[PDB]
RNA sequence: UUGAGAAGCUCAGACGAGUAGGCAGGCGUGGAGGUUUGUGACGAAGCCUUGGGCGUGAGCCUGGGUCGAACAGCCUCUAGU
RNA sequence: AGGUGGGAACGCCCUUGUGGCGUGCACCAUCGA
RNA sequence: AUUGGAUAUGCCAUAUAAAGCGCUUUCGAAGAGUCGAGUUGCAGCUCUAAAUGGGUGGUCAUCUAA
């Protein structure tokens, strides 16, 4: 895969940014952020606001100042009642996720604002979503 | 952009007064 | 033996009884959480208004 | 009632409203931060809309010398609201316009160093730098607000010692001139902002302690 | 979104400007997509097609 | 502002309309690459079109 | 053997026209008469309320409208529906009693022989 | 040193038959929206040519003759292509 | 909304690296239900 | 020029009348060779009802065909 299958000309821009950041730096983060923007919509599955709040805040709850980063859509979970002070950076946020983070929490970022906050992608988590539909 | 059975079989709503003067005409 | 032959349909009719108010409560708790999820005002965009 | 004229589309109207702000701001009263955050959304656009390179580099000085017009109590409030409003919307610029919002930052960082020189003749500078340092500890160099971008502080390190020397040609005395940059590289969670900040800074340890 | 002119000069019937302005409407910061419009306008232009 | 509303506020002349947002926060991608956030960390550059 | 819907914009307007030509004659009085509020009969819908056919003979007697002066002033009657419970009766008196409160019948000239 | 249509530019190697089949980029025809401050009775389309030109090719551009009212390039949509 | 092994990435390292050290996404094994 | 339902108004009307709803120490008529059963391809043939009855649905509910 060498060019996104889409025609979203606000996503030729991101690829024009992270395929510059892939080759002028030594991070395999940018060679993993770029290696996901090419993937089709069924290959970038959604991930909820509860699985993100569960991934960072568990075991020792190491959630100090790391920005969760998913190249997908940050959807919502409403069975989660209280939302922790999180910070995410995805392409799309659903309008019930972006209003359930800001209501008590931190920052919602596009991968633009990520590249001006962690240009080499340090102090981050690079999560995915579950690809498993269990039959489809 | 715009900004209990005894009292119902006997009492009626009011005359519903008239606005814009043509339903008052 | 369980229930009579024709009276088993109650369990097939019963789901329908919920199915109107299934979507009806989920059309109102949806909006209730869509009422309380209003983003704050940020009195910075209003100065030019 | 005043700001929405500063964002006019006519330089004969924008500037005509700027000199009357000199009357409006030298008042002897108390101003609340948001009132200086709404006023600083006009002088952003008073400088965002700036045509010529021989006007915007004169407009910056007229904005720089606006600080000594502020009353003594809220003079440090007025710069704190600027560094917030020059760090809240620094990503919205493009390269054809950052070149002119760097010099506004260069002047205001230098305009701070000038006012410490003025305030140093009233009372000892050791407290004046500290409360100025306090303004640096809740504006840019605060750690907990990760949203303050790097491009501000990288340019804030390069102009820190050079416009300390510019306002103090004879000799700048010892104070906590670099204490913002030491508490920043020590615990701030922007990893590059603690790694490459010393590589940009030109700190002078001969006179500081 | 990023940053745009806040106030627009509102003109007169003679050609001269007027002192009163208005805020920039929030629609003018919306995405500019030369691709989505080509997909909708393609589909909306075939809605007054008389059959044959 | 009542037909399209804003990005976080409902358009008043449309039930359940919120203006969309962007996959890129700054609408200009060749002016982040040249910023001070990126060109401080990047590795030493090579040349342009190389010599034969 | 198809069912093509090319007239669907046209039946909309034809209905719209014939709903305006209905109102031409009845210019001061509504284009459709008041219908009661009756609860649907299945286990599924018995919590809903919707318009029905007409007011019963004892919904109408209790409101002061006889069955003969009923259909003059535009009040449908259902000689088949009956009021099993008070709630079916108290809800629909407050359909009539508001309707009579908001309605103004123009009077008429009579035929009393003189001399 | 300007060679940033980053869908561009540039450097170096290997390779080149091809059936059923699979994939990709393009050429042309009739109509539709947009565009060329588009061409046309000083001659549009067509047609003919021992004339010239381009492309690997489907094709296109043009000189001469004939002729007499309309017609084409570009980006999309569409098919009785 | 279970631990144990991998494993994407990211910190702190000091044997520069190597290696150590911590958090470990998807997916896969392992024993829980 | 033909025609609509209205509005006001003039003359006629025949009203010894007609109608709505209380109130009942009173009465309250209801469709057959059809219904129905048997039986041949809703029709044919044989047979042939009843008055809280008769029909269709779960002792009840709901309807009032010919």
């Amino acid at each position: 895969r060498s060019k996104p299958a889409s025609e979203n000309v606000y996503l030729k821009l991101l690829v024009k940014l992270y395929r510059f950041l892939a080759r002028r730096t030594d991070s395999r983060f940018n060679k993993a952020i770029l290696k996901r923007l090419f993937q089709s919509k069924t290959n970038r599955p959604p991930i909820s606001i509860s699985k993100i709040a569960a991934l960072t805040s568990r075991k020792s709850a190491s959630s100090q100042n790391k920005t969760t980063v998913v190249v997908g859509t940050v959807t919502d979970d409403e069975r989660m009642l209280t939302v922790p002070k999180l910070s995410i950076a995805a392409l799309r946020f659903t309008k019930s996720a972006r209003a359930r983070i800001l209501k008590a929490g931190g920052e919602v970022l596009t991968l633009d604002q990520l590249a001006l906050r962690a240009p080499t992608g340090s102090n981050t988590v690079l999560v995915r979503g579950k690809k498993h539909a269990r039959e489809a | 952009p715009d900004p209990t059975l005894d009292d119902v079989l006997d009492k009626e709503i009011s005359i519903a007064p008239a606005k814009t003067e043509v339903v008052r005409q | 033996t369980f229930v009579s032959s024709t009276m088993v349909r109650a369990a097939i009719r019963n789901q329908a009884a919920q199915r109107y108010v299934n979507r009806q409560e989920s059309k109102l708790e949806r909006q209730v959480r869509a009422q309380q999820n209003v983003i704050p005002e940020d009195p910075l965009d209003n100065v030019f208004a | 009632p005043f700001i929405k004229k500063l964002a006019a589309n006519d330089r004969k109207t924008r500037d005509k409203a700027l000199e009357s702000l000199q009357r409006f701001l030298s008042q002897k009263k108390k101003f609340e931060r948001l009132d200086f955050l709404k006023l600083w959304k006009g002088l952003f656009y008073c400088m965002w809309m700036a045509d010529k390179p021989l006007y915007q580099q004169k407009l910056s000085d007229n904005l720089a010398a606006l600080v000594p017009i502020v009353w003594i109590d809220n003079r440090i409030l007025f710069q704190s609201t600027f560094w917030e409003t020059m760090g809240r919307e620094w990503t919205g610029i493009d390269i054809l316009r950052t070149d002119k919002f760097y010099l506004l930052m260069r002047r205001f960082c230098a305009a701070a160093f000038r006012d410490i020189q003025t305030r140093s003749k009233t009372a000892l500078l050791d407290k004046v730098v500290a409360e100025y340092n306090q303004m640096w500890m809740d504006g840019p160099f605060n750690t907990e607000n990760l949203a303050f971008p790097n491009g501000i502080l990288f340019h804030l390190a390069d102009i820190w010692t050079e416009e300390l020397r510019k306002v103090y040609p004879e000799d700048v005395p010892k104070a906590d001139w670099y204490l913002p940059f030491d508490s920043t590289i020590k615990s701030s969670h922007n990893v590059v902002l603690r790694k490459t900040l010393p590589k940009r800074l030109d700190r002078v340890s001969e006179y500081t302690k | 979104m990023a940053a745009a002119r806040p106030t627009v000069s509102i003109y007169n019937k003679d050609g001269s400007v007027s002192s009163e302005t208005l805020a920039l409407p929030f629609v003018f910061k919306a995405p500019i997509r030369p691709d989505l419009v080509r997909s909708v306008h393609t589909a909306v232009a075939k809605n007054k097609r008389q059959p044959y | 502002d009542s037909v399209f509303g804003s990005t976080t506020e409902v358009a008043q002349l449309k039930k359940n309309y919120f203006l969309p947002e962007n996959i890129i926060s700054n609408a200009d991608v060749t002016r982040l690459i040249n910023s001070d956030e990126i060109q401080s960390i990047v590795k030493a550059a090579g040349p342009s079109r190389v010599k034969r | 053997y198809v069912k093509t819907w090319f007239n669907q914009p046209g039946r909309k307007l034809r209905r719209r026209q014939a709903r305006q030509t209905k109102a031409a004659k009845i210019a001061p009085r509504p284009v459709e008469a008041i219908r009661p509020a009756v609860k649907p009969p299945t286990i599924r819908y018995n919590m809903k309320v919707r318009a029905g056919r007409g007011f019963t003979l004892e919904e109408l007697k209790a409101a002061g409208v006889s069955r003969r002066v009923a259909s003059t002033i535009g009040i449908p009657v259902d000689h088949r529906r009956r009021n099993r419970s008070e709630e079916s009766l108290q809800r629909n008196v407050e359909r009539i009693k508001v309707y009579l409160a908001h309605l103004i019948v123009f009077p008429r000239k009579a035929g009393q022989p003189k001399k």
